[PDB]
């Protein structure tokens, strides 16, 4: 296709800090990868973020009731979307998976959510920071996520080397040995 | 606001009737609601920004459209005695729930087997009784609309050529002059109360006014008796001194 | 500490549009416009909540009427092509006769158009394979996940084919043992 | 889905206090919008108040509703209702998670009846004025409380009691209408079928 | 419990 493509996108933001005490609510409208208009909540009306949605801005409001609706989105869309999938949205709880090899070795904790996790090492007694290489968080895209800790720290004369990983859906540490 | 067309229609049953709203607001969504004989108020039609979104599960006889965000047409192919009804456009900021719903005035559909049982008002004024006027100065002219169907009139008081409103009371509903029939002409009666020395001043005039919705020009028309357009009929009285 | 992100688009002239609920980066739902069905990323969500698809369908139709409006507003200027980054992961352990599934990651493209492929040994490998609907970027790009299970053996290896506009030719990342 | 609320019309003297009821039966929707439209006479539908959270309390012109989520009701309420708020009240509720779609409840015609100071109920005759038959019967300045029957014969026309004011003086009389074309009818005799009161005047024709 | 879509608004022409 030589065909040129035109896009619209349309995101309706809902922020939330220390659960549904504090929202911010966000309406942004997009053309070509290029936000034109946007209603905040801490705004409290529309406004224009291109000259190409201005139009837009001062139309929208000018609607009878568009304040008025807006304004209460954070009431009645993002604190109901929020308690409607409380139970497996905020609430969900995949413990990890922790497996050790060497290739310099390797532990890898797979299957886990929420994204917070702390993995730390023991060479032995003592947590040793250097010869660390941490793959940062890994996305799933199946509501998991994965990670794995790469150590370049010879063992020697038997050495017990512990893995230490540490989600919130555990209420005390998961270690593991090598 | 919300505008809707026509306020009233008649029309024999198979024919095809037109309505047209309009709304100022800037809204997204608009409706058809229909207002059924005994109070109901049951949905209809819902369309956002021109396409139809809601279908209350409506005969195919109903066609809504719209070409424009701010107008919404209903048509009804042929009618049946069933469309009869008060047809309620509504317009709201878009199809969320929350939003609230601004209405029109309503179109006034009423659809007849027989054109033929359409009849004009007959409107008569009776005059203040003496009585009244001795025992508490005060003067009621007493208007009689009758014989009149459907039941579509509107009934105003004219004095001095001037509309009033003020100690004007007109009936809220019309009553059957055969209640056993459901084709029965109906009767409506407004009172008009003022003082006595000015219904006893020769110069002062009092008009009762009945505008009547019936068939338009168009409507063909074979009986005898005159057709019964869409008209006014009043009935008058001056002053008496004595 | 949370967002939740409804985020549509609409695609000219392909007539292509797509309306998903975004929680933290993870889907919650799409809807398929051609079904009309609401489509939950995880069985599970569709048992504890529900969402009407027709009001998804509203809102296309009405991106859709603004996308023309848009686009008229631009002087019918198009977009960009912006090529994807492709990364094929493996999702635990690989482990001789353990099965397991292929991630084939698209990131960073757009528009949101894309033709992905599993090749095993060369020949394309059509079935078992999962794939999701494009995902929401904070730059306002788009990813995708494609999911391919298999049991690990030495005797196959295995690519994941992209194709997309911004790209001259078609872009191929490859996983062995 | 389903509302209901009172049926029929209610009649309060004004400064009374108010309950319309309204309960609503929707199996199958989570989380309803509830809404009261009010019709005044000769206007159109408007909204009165709405709720939209589940808890609270919406108030409009000294009306109030609250949203219940035990008693599943939207009842109306108000401390001393006007004159002015003789009107077709409507409870509605609509799905919160779909289209607007409002599901209304039967409705409830509200007439406020104003206080009459000082009653001076009498029946007169008055006749037209292009000719000498017929007359109609005319009952008026009875007091509030008094009820006006509906005829019973289909060939005797009584219409409602009809509140007017006229303004230039600050009065306010109740009246209705009586007519018929029996040569037997008469206005000492048309209002046979309702209580009206003793002291009515008939004046000697 | 049902999930909400804030619709989307008709642009200005
Ligand atoms: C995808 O395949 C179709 C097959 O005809 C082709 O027309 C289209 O250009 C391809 N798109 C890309 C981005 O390769």
């Amino acid at each position: 296709d030589t065909r040129p493509r035109f896009l619209e996108q349309v995101k309706h933001e809902c922020h939330f800090f220390n659960g549904t005490e504090r929202v911010r609510f966000l309406d942004r409208y997009f053309y070509h990868q290029e936000e034109y208009v946007r209603f905040d909540s801490d705004v409290g009306e529309y406004r224009a973020v291109t000259e190409l949605g201005r139009p837009d801005a001062e139309y929208w409001n000018s609607q009878k009731d568009l304040l008025e609706q807006k304004r209460a989105a954070v009431d009645t869309y993002c604190r109901h979307n929020y308690g409607v999938g409380e139970s497996f949205t905020v609430q969900r709880r995949v413990y990890p998976e922790v497996t050790v090899y060497p290739a310099l070795l390797v532990c890898s904790v797979n299957g886990f959510y929420p994204g917070s996790i702390e993995v730390r090492w023991f060479r032995n007694g003592q947590e040793e920071k250097t010869g660390v290489v941490s793959t940062g968080l890994i996305q799933n895209g199946d509501w998991t996520f994965q990670t794995l800790v790469m150590l370049e720290t010879v063992p020697r004369s038997g050495e017990v080397y512990t893995c230490q990983v540490e989600h919130p859906s555990l209420t005390s540490p998961l270690t593991v040995e090598w | 606001a919300v505008f809707q067309t026509p306020n009233y229609h008649v029309t024999q049953v198979g024919n095809e009737v037109s309505f047209n709203c309009k709304q100022t607001l800037g809204h997204d969504t608009m409706y058809w609601y229909k207002q059924d004989s005994k109070k109901l108020l049951k949905i209809m039609f819902s369309y956002n920004n021109k396409q139809l979104i809601v279908n209350e599960t409506v005969p195919r006889r109903f066609s809504p459209q719209s070409s424009d965000k701010a107008h919404l047409n209903l048509r009804i192919k042929s009618v049946e005695p069933e469309d009869s009804a008060v047809y309620l456009c509504a317009s709201s900021l878009d199809w969320a729930s929350q939003n609230t719903l601004y209405f029109g005035a309503g179109t006034r559909l009423s659809v007849l087997e027989d054109l033929n049982k359409v009849f004009p008002p007959e409107v008569a004024v009776f005059e203040p009784s003496e009585a009244e006027i001795s025992h508490t100065q005060k003067a009621t002219l007493v208007c009689l609309a009758t014989g009149f169907f459907p039941d579509h009139v509107e009934l105003s008081w004219w004095v001095n050529g001037k509309e009033v409103h003020s100690g004007v009371c007109t009936d809220p509903q019309p009553l059957k002059e055969q209640p056993a029939l459901n084709d029965s002409r109906y009767a409506l009666s407004s009172r008009l109360r003022v003082s006595a020395t000015f219904w006893q001043n020769p110069r002062n005039h009092f008009r009762c006014q009945v505008q009547f919705y019936g068939l338009s020009e168009n409507d063909e028309w074979t009986q005898d008796r005159a057709k019964p357009v869409t008209q006014i009929v009043s009935a008058e009285a001056w002053g008496r001194a004595d | 500490e949370h967002v939740i992100i409804q985020a549509e688009f609409y695609l000219n002239p392909d007539q292509s549009g797509e309306f998903m609920f975004d929680f933290d980066g993870d889907e919650i739902f799409h809807v398929d416009m051609a079904k009309k069905e609401t489509v939950w990323r995880l069985e599970e969500f569709g048992r504890f909540a529900s969402f009407e698809a027709q009001g998804a369908l509203a809102n296309i139709a009405v991106d859709k009427a603004n996308l023309e409006i848009m686009t008229k507003r631009s002087n019918y200027t198009p977009i960009t092509n912006v090529p994807p980054e492709v990364t094929v992961l493996t999702n635990s352990p690989v482990e001789l006769r353990e099965p397991n599934v292929l991630i084939c990651f698209i990131d960073k493209f757009t528009p949101p158009v894309v033709n992905v492929t599993w090749l095993r040994n060369g020949k394309p490998v059509t079935t078992g394979v999962s794939e999701t609907v494009f995902l929401p970027r904070e730059d306002h790009l788009f990813r995708k996940f494609h999911y391919l299970p298999f049991l690990p053996s030495t005797e196959d290896v295995y690519d994941c084919r992209v194709e997309h506009w911004g790209l001259d030719e078609p872009l191929l990342k490859h996983w062995e043992f | 889905d389903s509302v209901t609320q009172t049926e029929g019309q209610v009649t309060v003297s004004e400064s009374k206090s108010l309950i319309i009821n309204c309960t609503y039966s929707a199996t199958s929707i989570a989380y309803p919008n509830l809404f009261w439209y009010v019709r005044y006479p000769g206007e159109g539908l408007q909204l009165l108040l709405k709720v939209i959270t589940a808890g609270q309390k919406g108030s409009s012109r000294g009306f109030e509703a609250t949203y219940n989520k035990e008693t599943t009701s939207f009842h109306l309420q108000k401390a001393s209702v006007q004159e002015s708020d003789s009107a077709v009240y409507y409870c509605a509720l609509s799905d919160s998670s779909s289209f607007s779609k409002l599901v209304f409840g039967q409705g409830t015609s509200l007439s406020v009846v104003p206080n009459i100071q000082n009653p001076d109920p009498a029946v007169y005759q008055l006749r037209d004025s292009k000719s000498s038959d017929k007359s109609v019967c005319l009952f008026t300045d009875f007091d509030s409380q008094t009820n006006v029957s509906q005829s019973k014969d289909s060939d005797v026309y009584i219409t409602d009691k009809c509140v007017l004011d006229m303004r230039s003086m600050d009065f306010k009389s109740n009246s209705a209408v009586a007519w018929s074309n029996k040569s037997d009818f008469a206005c000492a005799n048309a209002f046979n079928n309702s209580i009206i009161p003793e002291d009515t005047f008939f004046p000697s024709p | 419990g049902g999930y909400r879509a804030r619709p989307a608004k008709a642009a200005a022409t």
